[PDB]
C-alpha cells in the first residue's frame, strides 16, 4: 500500500 | 532472503505538449506489482502481479484515490520547483520519489527510505533516523524548512514503521510462492575469435532471481576488474534477470581464466572455464 | 543533466531457429524520460510492442525493456531502434545470438 501525501515542495 | 517494498513515482511537465505526466509503479524486492498512469484512457491503480488481485474494493479504490491525488500534489511541486530555481515555463522537468521499507531476516523494520529528486539530481532525502532531513541545496532547504514545520517526517515514519511492513508482511505471504522462493542462475561460458590472436570470453547468468548478482573474471586467480566488460543486469521479460561479462584475451590463455558467480540461489559461488566440445 | 541510455538487445530464451521466444530491447541509465523504442526486422518496425512501465534506479536513471513475441530464422536480422535527446540520430542495435 502506498503513502498518502500529501506535503508540498 | 531479506525483503523490501518500494514505490516509485516520476512526474514529467509537458509544456505546450499537454498536463504534465505522473507515473507510479509498486515493487516487492524485484517483482512490480503495481502501476498507475496518469495518461491512461482511464486511470486506474492496476494490477501487474497476480498474488495483488485477491485485494478487495476498499483497497483498490484507496490506491486510484490516492495516485490520482498525488499526480495533482506534484503537479503542483512541479510549479513550486520553478519558483525556487527561478526556471521558465518552456522548459520540461522532472520530479522523482522512491521510498519503501526494509525488513530484516528476522522480519521486524530494519530500514526506511524516502529520497526525492529534481531534474535527476538529488533534492531532499529522509535520514536514517526517519525524524530529520537532508537537503542537496538551498532550494531543498526552502522545502526541508516546510516539511519539518509540518511534521511530515513524523508522518512518514508512521507509514514505514507500520503501514508499509504490515502490508510487505501480508504481500509475502500471498506471493509467498514466487517472491519467497530464489532462482539460481544457469550459467556457461562462450567463446568468440576477434582474430586468429584473440579471442572474447563471456560469461554467462540466466534465469536468476533477484536480481541480485555478482559476475567475475579471473586470470590465474587474479582479478580482471578493469579489463572486463560488465552490462547492467537485465530482466529477461518473464520476471528473472540476466547477465553477463566479458574479456578480450589472447589465444592460447582461455584455460587461465575462470568465471565466478556469487548468487543468493547459488549454495556455493560457481567457477567456470570456457569448455569447447 | 542528461544521461544517455545504455541498450541490449537481447532474447529471452536462447535462440534455436523456428521455435517461438521473446525478443527484448532493455534501456537504461538515461535521463530525462522522454524515450523512444522500436523493435525492428530487416529494418522494419514490428507492429505489436509492448514495454515495461517506467521506473528508475537508485541513481535516478530510467529504465524500460520493450518486448515482442517472435521466431527466429536464419534468414532474417532483427534490431532495436532508440531515439533519445542526447542521440544525434536514432541509435540502432543489431541483435547478435552471442550476446
Amino acid at each position: 500500500q502506498a503513502t498518502q501525501e500529501v506535503k508540498n515542495w | 532472503g531479506s525483503h523490501s517494498m518500494r514505490y516509485f513515482y516520476t512526474a514529467m511537465s509537458r509544456p505546450g505538449r499537454g498536463e504534465p505526466r505522473f507515473i507510479a509503479v509498486g515493487y516487492v524486492d524485484d517483482t512490480q506489482f503495481v502501476r498507475f498512469d496518469s495518461d491512461a484512457a482511464s486511470p486506474r491503480t492496476e494490477p501487474r502481479a497476480p498474488w495483488i488481485e485477491q485485494e478487495g474494493p476498499e483497497y483498490w479504490d484507496g490506491e486510484t484515490r490516492n495516485m490520482k491525488a498525488s499526480a495533482q500534489t506534484y503537479r503542483e511541486n512541479l510549479r513550486i520547483a520553478l519558483r525556487y530555481y527561478n526556471q521558465s515555463e518552456a522548459g520540461s522537468h522532472i520530479i522523482q520519489r522512491m521510498y519503501g521499507c526494509d525488513l530484516g531476516p528476522d522480519g521486524r523494520l530494519l530500514r526506511g527510505h524516502d529520497q526525492s529528486a529534481y531534474d535527476g539530481k538529488d533534492y531532499i532525502a529522509l535520514n536514517e533516523d526517519l525524524s530529520s532531513w537532508t537537503a542537496a541545496d538551498t532550494a531543498a532547504q526552502i522545502t526541508q524548512r516546510k516539511w519539518e514545520a509540518a511534521r511530515v517526517a513524523e508522518q512518514l515514519r508512521a507509514y514505514l514503521e507500520g503501514l508499509c511492513v504490515e502490508w510487505l508482511r501480508r504481500y509475502l505471504e500471498n506471493g509467498k510462492e514466487t517472491l519467497q522462493r530464489a532462482d539460481p542462475p544457469k550459467t556457461h561460458v562462450t567463446h568468440h575469435p576477434i582474430s586468429d590472436h584473440e579471442a572474447t570470453l563471456r560469461c554467462w547468468a540466466l534465469g536468476f532471481y533477484p536480481a541480485e548478482i555478482t559476475l567475475t573474471w579471473q586470470r590465474d586467480g587474479e582479478d580482471q576488474t578493469q579489463d572486463t566488460e560488465l552490462v547492467e543486469t537485465r530482466p529477461a521479460g518473464d520476471r528473472t534477470f540476466q547477465k553477463w561479462a566479458a574479456v578480450v584475451v589472447p589465444s592460447g590463455e582461455e584455460q587461465r581464466y575462470t568465471c565466478h558467480v556469487q548468487h543468493e540461489g547459488l549454495p556455493k559461488p560457481l567457477t567456470l572455464r570456457w569448455e569447447p566440445h | 543533466i542528461q544521461r544517455t541510455p545504455k541498450i541490449q538487445v537481447y532474447s529471452r530464451h536462447p535462440a534455436e531457429n523456428g521455435k517461438s521466444n521473446f525478443l527484448n530491447c532493455y534501456v537504461s541509465g538515461f535521463h530525462p524520460s522522454d524515450i523512444e523504442v522500436d523493435l525492428l526486422k530487416n529494418g522494419e518496425r514490428i507492429e505489436k510492442v509492448e514495454h515495461s512501465d517506467l521506473s528508475f534506479s537508485k541513481d535516478w536513471s530510467f529504465y524500460l525493456l520493450y518486448y515482442t513475441e517472435f521466431t527466429p530464422t536464419e534468414k532474417d536480422e532483427y534490431a532495436c531502434r532508440v531515439n533519445h535527446v542526447t542521440l544525434s540520430q536514432p541509435k540502432i542495435v543489431k541483435w547478435d545470438r552471442d550476446m
